[PDB]
């Protein structure tokens, strides 16, 4: 890899200041060495590896559902050739190629070494996201084993959260709402959506008196997230 | 779309 | 090339898909490939071409802001070590590369080749600006020469564009527009760029009478821009 | 900073 001659703190370092810069495959590639490294990552490392990731694959889910949407209006009048199928299939390719990135990092050895509820919930969440991204444009004779990968990943994860973390826990609760979107938009579940969402929230509404002034913010952010999708869904 | 949680998580 | 295989039309069509997915660099590569199909470029063409390379710099230019900006504090407390300088010089030899991308497709052969006052003036604005980009990053003993190169292009452009376009011209305009911030950012000459504006913006307004709503509506749009600066710089 | 022009140009 082109990042092993670097120091594992420079790169840390070096993706702080991509984040900074607003250079998220530099920060990808930054994090993706320092995970190469061998050693665990610190929750702020975590954070750091998803925000470069995340930040990647969002502006190639962007950039594919615009092309996929004139793609399909092509087939409904004017012949223009196969270019629109080309590029969409260019950047679903790379999308893909970010996708096998990092479950390769998390199953060469993140998730192994990942013993920690905080740790260990975060990178099988991370898993189901991103197999969860592979069934967005999956079409083929693999779309039902991505999307059931998807689902034993975030299952995974859902029944240890339940176990070892309190109901107004973020990786908790970032969680179950990322398993809510997988049964509204993929699993075509849209009932078990809203039932996760709803009892996500109540669960974490009936905690909240349990925590400090910033950690009720922390929770009670992404609890506003739960309800917005109840109310779109609803 | 859906809302999904944001990537960095405490 | 890797688009010596793709046809022209192509590659032009690709890059119009491409700008609307936001995808630049992909636009940047097409458009470089169509260039290097040694045809002339049309109007629209030579718009995306500028489009696409601006959009790239662009946010090579803004990254770079934010990492020198970091590096000025540093060397006011405390030591970190190479990490700044070396990740601003990554961003900042990035950025040359695009620029002496554009520069040479502009030299082989697009200026070379371009008669009409539109393409003349519009390439020689282009190598003005590239020019001017590599000034923003420049410290060495080559500064002086990369300011007289833009300074070179754009009195070039000026030249033909006062002999042969009406002073609403749009292309006309942006270049004198960007002479003037030329004149304020790089060359230590904020009265030449003051004059600059405030002549080019009171040509256009005594020319306006003679256009369609349209071509109004063109012409008014970069002068704002005019009037936006001489807000600023006085 | 200064304005400058946009890219694309009639
Ligand atoms: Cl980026
Ligand atoms: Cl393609
Ligand atoms: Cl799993
Ligand atoms: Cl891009
Ligand atoms: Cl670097
Ligand atoms: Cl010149
Ligand atoms: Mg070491
Ligand atoms: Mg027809
Ligand atoms: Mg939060
Ligand atoms: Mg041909
Ligand atoms: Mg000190
Ligand atoms: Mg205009």
């Amino acid at each position: 890899g082109a990042m092993g001659s670097m120091e594992r703190a420079s790169l840390i370092q070096k993706a702080k200041l991509a984040e900074q810069a607003e250079r998220y495959e530099d920060m990808a590639a930054f994090m993706k060495g320092a995970v190469e490294k061998g050693e665990e990552l610190s929750c702020e490392e975590r954070n750091l590896l998803s925000v470069a990731y995340k930040n990647v694959v969002g502006g190639q889910r962007a950039a594919w559902r615009v092309l996929s949407s004139i793609e399909q209006k092509s087939n409904e009048s004017e012949e223009k050739g196969p270019e629109v199928r080309e590029y969409r299939e260019k950047v679903e390719t790379e999308l893909q190629g970010v996708c096998d990135t990092v479950l390769g990092l998390l199953d060469s050895h993140l998730i192994k070494e990942a013993g920690d509820a905080e740790s260990r919930v975060f990178y099988l969440k991370m898993k189901g996201d991103y197999y969860r991204y592979l069934a967005e444009v999956a079409t083929g004779d693999d779309k039902k084993r991505i999307i059931d990968s998807a689902r034993s990943a975030y299952q995974e994860a859902m029944d240890i959260s339940k176990k070892e973390m309190p109901p107004t826990n973020p990786i908790r609760l970032g969680l179950a709402l990322n398993f809510s979107v997988f049964h509204y938009e993929i699993a075509n579940s849209p009932e078990e959506a809203i039932s996760l969402a709803k009892t996500t929230f109540d669960e974490a509404m009936a905690d909240l008196h349990t925590l400090s002034e910033d950690s009720y913010k922390d929770s009670t952010l992404i609890m506003q997230l739960l309800r917005d999708n109840l109310t779109l869904w609803t | 779309r859906s809302h999904s949680s944001p990537a960095s998580l405490q």
